């Protein structure tokens, strides 16, 4: 198998600590980035402000995804007894285990330990289950997290709404795209 | 000097060198401003312009040097953390291994044994001093007759105004529990 | 280099060990302090302290 | 076990108990397919 329970336990703790730092850091970098949007709006460079807002939306979704994975790591730590007890997958862990396996190849650039967590879960359960997770053929990965780590561009109505609210907060004039706002 | 401490020293030095460069630009921008004044009074408008360009170029150089100085400092502050927490981590790794050795060669069972022995040997050395003190008491029995000590104690008690009789010999929970033991 | 030869897993291990060994050295001082307390039990009677 | 011990001290994740290009594999498939 190659499964070592203390590898899984140690790395789940490391993943939580690293995600808790990245949430904080990426939240602060969004504060700095929203002022940059106001600067483009003040300069009347609205078409670039739209594209810079897509960066902020993606990092905001990412932070919300990190909060979900930090919760599923802490759930596996809370019910770690069941992992090392049974050989079958408990139904209460199914969402958590499948999601962490699905997320790992997306997040492994930033959270190196999450690669190791997924490896260990794919050792404890079958390599086959480990494949059904990565494709969500298993039909168990958390939908709300899959949405937040999608590669698609934001809805253009969201981009406009972001600009409107940033414009308000920094007291900068902005007029949204009527062609987009008609789709509301 | 550690290889990181060499880098830390070089960064701290470079931050100061930049800060000095900014001060030198402030000094020279103040000097060029004085030369514009003189050149205007003499109607030397070409020379006035040359000094004007110098003054504006050193005003802006100063800001650049000052901003880079700030960045190099921030880095140096963070390499400082790495140097310190390196030393702390190595000291704590040392502690862990020297305590690991000592807790092997003096384990808690061996300590328990040592402590019991210690106590039992001091019980012995109390039996020993008791029987030395009784050997001296009987050897010198004629030098201190009982009745002379009893009479001196009574005399000193009379002078002290104390009613306690010195010829005669001189808690409840214990007595309750004693009665219980016999009653069952 | 340093983050290779002392990775976070190896640090996690070291820290847990550190803590567990200080739990031991507290069990040890407790039983030394109780050995001295019982050895000198006649020198400090409870009722005289109370 | 000695290789694993030395790898642990080196901070290397490579497992030492277990055993440890594409053009070759493409051409192999071609040979069988014809």
């Amino acid at each position: 198998s190659g499964f070592k329970a203390e590898r899984l336990r140690v790395n789940l703790r490391l993943v939580i600590n690293r995600l808790k730092l990245l949430e904080k850091k990426k939240t602060e970098l969004a504060q700095k980035a929203r002022k940059e949007i106001a600067d483009y709006l003040a300069a009347g460079k609205d078409e670039r402000a739209r594209i810079r807002v897509e960066h902020i939306i993606r990092e905001d979704y990412l932070v919300e995804a990190m909060e979900i994975l930090e919760l599923y790591c802490d759930l596996l730590l809370a019910r770690f007894g069941l992992i090392q007890s049974m050989k079958e997958l408990d139904s209460g862990l199914a969402e958590s285990v499948s999601t962490l396996i699905w997320a790992a190849p997306r997040l492994q650039s930033e959270v190196a330990e999450l690669k190791i967590v997924a490896d260990q879960l794919c050792a404890k359960y079958s390599k086959e289950y480990g494949k059904l997770c990565r494709t969500n053929q298993i039909g168990t990965v958390n939908d709300r997290l899959m949405h937040k780590l999608s590669v698609e561009a934001p809805p253009k109505i969201l981009v406009e709404r972001y600009l409107i609210e940033i414009a308000k907060n920094y007291n900068v004039p902005y007029e949204p795209d009527s062609v987009v706002m008609a789709e509301a | 000097m550690s290889n990181m401490e060499k880098h830390l020293f070089n960064l701290k030095f470079a931050a100061k060198e930049l800060s000095r460069s900014a001060k030198k630009c402030d000094k020279e921008e103040k000097a060029e401003k004085a030369k514009i004044k003189k050149a205007i009074q003499k109607g030397n408008m070409e020379v006035a312009r040359i000094h004007a360009e110098n003054a504006i170029r050193q005003k802006n150089q100063a800001v650049n040097f000052l901003r880079m100085s700030a960045r190099v400092d921030a880095v140096a502050a963070r390499v400082q953390t790495a140097v310190t927490m390196g030393k702390v981590t190595k000291s704590m790794a040392g502690v862990v291994k020297s305590m690991d050795a000592t807790l092997k060669t003096m384990n808690l069972e061996k300590i328990s044994a040592l402590m019991d022995k210690f106590e039992h040997q001091f019980e012995t050395l109390d039996v020993q001093t008791q029987q030395m003190e009784d050997t001296v008491s009987s050897t010198t029995t004629l030098t201190t007759p009982q009745n002379q000590v009893d009479m001196l104690l009574q005399e000193m008690a009379d002078e002290a105004g104390l009613d306690l009789n010195m010829e005669l010999p001189q808690d409840e929970l214990s007595q309750r529990l004693a009665r219980l033991r016999d009653q069952v």
